[PDB]
RNA sequence: AUGUGGACCCGCCCCUUGGGGUGUGUCCAAAGGGCUUUGCCCGCUUCCGGAUGGGCCCGCGUCCCAUCAGCUAGUUGGUGGGGUAAUGGCCCACCAAGGCGACGACGGGUAGCCGGUCUGAGAGGAUGGCCGGCCACAGGGGCACUGAGACACGGGCCCCACUCCUACGGGAGGCAGCAGUUAGGAAUCUUCCGCAAUGGGCGCAAGCCUGACGGAGCGACGCCGCUUGGAGGAAGAAGCCCUUCGGGGUGUAAACUCCUGAACCCGGGACGAAACCCCCGACGAGGGGACUGACGGUACCGGGGUAAUAGCGCCGGCCAACUCCGUGCCAGCAGCCGCGGUAAUACGGAGGGCGCGAGCGUUACCCGGAUUCACUGGGCGUAAAGGGCGUGUAGGCGGCCUGGGGCGUCCCAUGUGA
């Protein structure tokens, strides 16, 4: 299934912070503050002049990484958007941030993307009130996202939407942190949210 | 002769036939004579039945056979209450 | 023998051009003007006067070319960069108002002779015709 | 050539050699050793390639190349052929599957299992 | 509605019958040239009335004979022997491609 | 070890030795008014061409002829005696014709 | 017997290919069974329409070899018959000598065709497997019967081959139906459940058969979803690697501490079913009532509830990923270029890294890249390519003006393209 052990190790990969961590690979670093270089033997060496390709594949890696889900499940969004019209790179992050598990990460539910799958996969997410234990779950406008009465408690929940006082939700989001409950209100364009990835990079790495 | 009856489609464990004019010696998932709406013995939608009265009928002047399940329908459809 | 008088004519003046000239001559034929007719009102060239050479009837035709650049090569830019014949008397080329061409982008113009006279790649499709296409040029 | 010459000749389709035929079309063919050898190879290369010459199915008999570090292929052994030549070695344009038949995978093997036909050992105990 | 075709008559040489040569331009599917082709019939003639060179028309019918289901329809021009050369020429020539 | 529908079969012989009796009348039959009709004898003749008609006509009432099949017998039939006794002959009785 | 009507001969009428009608002559029909019977129902009979399903014929389209160039005696047309639902040289007589072919006849080779499918920017190229339409076949051939329809998979006759039973005194059989066996093969499944649903046949109706069908069974064969966990966790143990012996790496990875907790345990439990049928109204309409689940107590619901499979390929360049040792043109890798000769990032192992993940590789085949058959979209002075040179056949191509026709070509409209 999904991937399974090192992953401060890939935070240092690609050479940048990607909080895949909760508190460390947020804390004072994916393992990189204190050493901000590729993994393996080889890792305190200068690096060559990486290829036009290795560069797609990297930036590519890196966005994948990200959200921390397979080659298969991940290129079969890019081609959906890829079939779309306008701009596709934009509608692909789209179809990225609609996912279940991603949801819960943003709305704070979950530190990590790794913890957001364990909730969902284990049945204690909720959506419009049905159990959808599904992370693959895509979501549209005006969902709500809120957690199961078997689970409104567990001291690790009340700790998470606690922590998420302090802090605000995307410009496509809205969480009733005293509540449980959230909800996606639009598809979130480029703009709405910055990131380390270059989307016309990795539309590059699909056109062979 | 030329009959009305369910057309299994869909998938397995979940039909949604098609209600239909043709040869009683048709298979029947074959080529009919006439689509004429459909059916979904499970009631998961609001949609789940559809019948063109107009066109039905016609059939019937013409001298059609229902099935003995396909007639529930029709007749549970609004389709044979005579009227005056 | 000229098996293409057409095309006689759409080279006569692609080899003209290139040299840069005033005028070059060229066979009268009533199909022959109608193609110049869209050419003047389009502005590729200037005009042409139904002139005459020994008895027989001609057409000089007159050239526009941009103005003198400088440096190396002064020679000014071309009004009429490229004309190739497309529907040959080897292969007739006929297209309906749906197959109709697109040259660069609206920036060139297409002609093409319909049962409605001499068009152009717009009017064939404002119109709602389609015939013999005759060439293109930019 | 003119548009006419192109109605009245065509332009003929390429076709392609294919350069597995003992295989019949098929990806494999069940076969029988006949000889066991090795031979000089070719080219700036040199050494004692393991090669087979191989009775199969389809009453044809080709040579077919051993892979790896020793095997255990006598007269009447079985195998199976999978295709692809070798290059150093003229004239013989097949492998041999490993761990197949009477063809044992290359034992000791750690790297690329995958061929070979060797399976995964043990670790520790 | 049923076929009806312009062709020339190069054959009488059968009792009531007679052979009718069509023609057909069109653009070709791969390279649009306009070509032409060729396709003979055996037109029924009862009255037999019609002789070479006769540019005649045909309709679709029903089946006379096995490879005679085309009846005449009216004359187009006849007098007409020179379309009856070229095609004559034809088959005269194919005594000069025998592989001997 | 077969189905008892083999009856079909067994029955189907009756109706063949039914309609082919019934059939080789219908020539030999067809015959004697040819015969006649070809040799004058218009009236004897043109009296087994009605019966002819008959075992024809009749024949329709099962699966031996059918369609425009004792059409187009008599249709050869009583058209043909008329053009023989049409040599000669002169009729007798269009008991069977509508001359 | 009856003829509403139908059938055919002739004349006549209209139309006009044997369509409709007319007149006259002759020929042609039937079936009863059950009753809440004395009235309905279930059927019978001939006809003219409806509908559906066909048959036949025609135009265009439909691969490779001209290193197959000439083919044909029922052959082509005729007359007249036979034949069929009916056209036809389909079949048979006789008459005439025709019919076909470089626009590729005849011949050999390959192939079931289409919707579609795969690839491709496109045009194209490749393909016809599951599903759907058509065709053809039912051990190899021939044949006819019955019938509305078959020249009939589970119908019949005959020949052949093969096989089986036998008290041998003689007979039997046709899986390319569903499963299964056997051989062949690189290789493709249960000798399963059920007629509950849908469809089909028979019947007034209950009801009956239904390896069609609905399901279940086996195979990562495919696509899809899912898991082997999550947070915290060291200036970062041991072990194993390198190392200039200072140190660097595996590495938050583990351990470890908390958190959840797929599976499993218990209870509950389906949608899929509603009609036919029955009562009322006349069995019409309508309303009401009742019956039936194979899948299976399965999906799903509650709660209890355990940290729980990871493998494969690659790291010389193309091409993402580098060091040690071993080896010493040996053993070996290899798609191409090429690696190995005592310092090998290319062999073999290790450490480490890159790429994927219940998959990862390999082989084979199709399209792509190949614009490398070039229609879109190429060439021939020297790279492969101008015939040794003329004459000329067919063929392709063709000058200025004007008119008829409007084939090509173009627009609109409509049908068809399920
Ligand atoms: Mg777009
Ligand atoms: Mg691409
Ligand atoms: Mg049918
Ligand atoms: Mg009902
Ligand atoms: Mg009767
Ligand atoms: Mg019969
Ligand atoms: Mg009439
Ligand atoms: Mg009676
Ligand atoms: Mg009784
Ligand atoms: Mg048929
Ligand atoms: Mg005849
Ligand atoms: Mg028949
Ligand atoms: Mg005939
Ligand atoms: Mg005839
Ligand atoms: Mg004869
Ligand atoms: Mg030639
Ligand atoms: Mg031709
Ligand atoms: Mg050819
Ligand atoms: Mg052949
Ligand atoms: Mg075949
Ligand atoms: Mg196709
Ligand atoms: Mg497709
Ligand atoms: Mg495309
Ligand atoms: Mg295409
Ligand atoms: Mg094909
Ligand atoms: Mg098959
Ligand atoms: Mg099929
Ligand atoms: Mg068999
Ligand atoms: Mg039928
Ligand atoms: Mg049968
Ligand atoms: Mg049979
Ligand atoms: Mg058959
Ligand atoms: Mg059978
Ligand atoms: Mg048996
Ligand atoms: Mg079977
Ligand atoms: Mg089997
Ligand atoms: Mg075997
Ligand atoms: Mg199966
Ligand atoms: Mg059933
Ligand atoms: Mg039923
Ligand atoms: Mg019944
Ligand atoms: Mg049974
Ligand atoms: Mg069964
Ligand atoms: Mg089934
Ligand atoms: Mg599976
Ligand atoms: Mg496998
Ligand atoms: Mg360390
Ligand atoms: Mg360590
Ligand atoms: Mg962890
Ligand atoms: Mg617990
Ligand atoms: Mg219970
Ligand atoms: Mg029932
Ligand atoms: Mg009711
Ligand atoms: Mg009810
Ligand atoms: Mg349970
Ligand atoms: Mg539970
Ligand atoms: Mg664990
Ligand atoms: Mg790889
Ligand atoms: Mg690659
Ligand atoms: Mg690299
Ligand atoms: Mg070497
Ligand atoms: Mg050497
Ligand atoms: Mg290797
Ligand atoms: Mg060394
Ligand atoms: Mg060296
Ligand atoms: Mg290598
Ligand atoms: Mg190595
Ligand atoms: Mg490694
Ligand atoms: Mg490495
Ligand atoms: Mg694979
Ligand atoms: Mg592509
Ligand atoms: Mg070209
Ligand atoms: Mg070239
Ligand atoms: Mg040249
Ligand atoms: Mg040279
Ligand atoms: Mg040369
Ligand atoms: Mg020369
Ligand atoms: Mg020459
Ligand atoms: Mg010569
Ligand atoms: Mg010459
Ligand atoms: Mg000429
Ligand atoms: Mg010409
Ligand atoms: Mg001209
Ligand atoms: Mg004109
Ligand atoms: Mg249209
Ligand atoms: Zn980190």
């Amino acid at each position: 299934g999904r991937y399974i052990g090192p992953v401060c190790r890939l935070c240092r990969r690609e050479g940048v912070k990607l909080y895949l961590k909760g508190e460390r690979c947020y804390s004072p670093k994916c393992a990189m503050e204190r050493r901000p270089y590729p993994p393996g033997q080889h890792g305190q060496k200068r690096a060559r002049r990486p290829s036009d390709y290795a560069v797609r594949l990297r930036e590519k890696q890196k966005l994948r990484r990200i959200y921390g889900i397979s080659e298969r499940q991940f290129r079969n969004l890019f081609e959906e958007a890829s079939k779309k019209k306008g701009v596709t790179g934009s509608v692909f992050l789209g179809l990225l941030e609609s996912r279940l598990d991603n949801v819960v990460y943003r709305l704070g539910f979950a530190v990590s993307r790794r913890q957001a799958r364990q909730l969902v996969r284990h049945g204690h997410i909720t959506v419009n009130g049905r159990r959808v234990d599904l992370p693959s779950y895509r979501v549209r406008p005006g969902d709500e996202i809120a957690v199961a009465e078997k689970s409104r408690n567990l001291e690790l929940i009340r700790q998470n939407l606690e922590a998420m006082k302090g802090r605000k939700v995307g410009p496509w989001l809205s969480l009733d942190v005293e509540g449980m409950k959230g909800k996606f209100l639009r598809l979130p364009d480029r703009e709405d949210l910055a990131l380390p990835v270059n989307e016309q990079l990795v539309i590059e790495f699909y056109s062979r | 002769m030329v009959k009305i009856r369910l057309a299994r489609f869909g998938s397995k464990h979940n039909p949604h036939y098609r209600i239909v004019v043709t040869d009683a010696r048709r298979k029947r998932d074959g080529k009919y004579i006439e689509k004429i709406g459909y059916y979904d013995p499970r009631k998961t939608t609001p949609d789940w039945l559809k019948v063109d009265v107009e066109r039905a009928r016609y059939w019937l002047s013409v001298g059609a056979q229902p099935t003995d399940t396909a007639r529930r329908l029709l007749r549970q459809a609004g389709v044979f209450r005579q009227e005056a | 023998m000229l098996t293409d008088p057409i095309a006689d004519m759409l080279t006569r003046i692609r080899n003209a051009t290139r040299v840069y000239k005033e005028s070059t001559d060229v066979p009268a034929s009533r199909f022959k003007e109608e193609i110049l007719r869209i050419l003047a009102r389009e502005g590729f060239i200037k005009g042409y006067e139904r002139v005459d050479v020994d008895g027989k009837p001609y057409l000089r035709v007159y050239l526009k070319y941009g103005p003198r650049r400088q440096g190396p090569d002064p020679r000014p830019e071309q009004v009429i960069h490229h004309i190739r014949r497309i529907s040959k008397p080897g292969r007739r080329v006929y297209v309906g108002v749906k197959e109709i061409p697109r040259v660069r982008r609206g920036l060139g113009i297409a002609i093409l002779s319909t049962s409605k006279g001499v068009l152009t790649d717009r009017e064939a499709r404002k119109l709602g015709v389609g015939g013999e296409l005759i060439c293109e040029v930019w | 050539p003119t548009i006419n010459q192109l109605v009245r000749k065509g332009r003929e389709k390429v076709r392609k050699k294919s350069k597995v035929p003992a295989l019949k079309g098929a990806p494999f063919r069940r076969g029988v050793c006949t000889v066991v050898r090795t031979v000089t190879p070719k080219k700036p290369n040199s050494a004692l390639r393991k090669v087979a010459k191989v009775r199969l199915t389809s009453g044809y008999e080709v040579t077919a190349y051993i892979p790896g570090e020793g095997h255990n292929l006598q007269e009447h052994s079985v195998v199976l052929i999978r295709g692809g030549r070798v290059k150093d070695l003229p004239g013989v344009r097949y492998h041999i599957v490993r761990g197949v038949y009477d063809a044992a995978g290359v034992k000791d093997r750690k790297k690329s299992r995958s061929k070979y036909g060797t399976k995964k050992p043990k670790e520790a105990a | 509605p049923k076929k009806v075709l312009t062709g020339v008559v190069v054959s009488d040489k059968m009792q009531k019958t007679v052979t009718v040569l069509v023609e057909r331009q069109f653009p070709h599917p791969l390279y649009g040239k306009v070509i032409k082709r060729s396709k003979k019939y055996l037109a029924h003639d009862p009255e037999e009335k019609y002789k070479l060179g006769d540019v005649v028309e045909i309709i679709e019918s029903r089946p006379i004979s096995k490879r005679k289901r085309f009846r005449v329809l009216r004359l187009v021009e006849s007098g007409r022997m020179d379309l009856v050369e070229k095609y004559l020429i034809r088959r005269q020539n194919y005594e000069s491609l025998s592989k001997r | 070890r077969n189905l008892s529908a083999l009856k079909r079969h067994r029955q189907s012989l009756k109706r063949r030795l039914r309609n082919k009796a019934k059939k080789s009348a219908i020539k030999t039959l067809s015959k004697k008014a040819i015969q006649l009709a070809q040799e004058g004898k218009a009236e004897e003749a043109l009296k087994i061409m009605r019966k002819a008609e008959s075992l024809i006509d009749k024949a329709a009432k099962g699966s031996t002829l059918h369609k425009n099949a004792a059409a187009r017998r008599k249709s050869r039939l009583m058209r043909k005696v008329r053009q023989l006794l049409e040599a000669a002959g002169a009729p007798l009785i269009g008991g069977g014709l509508s001359a």
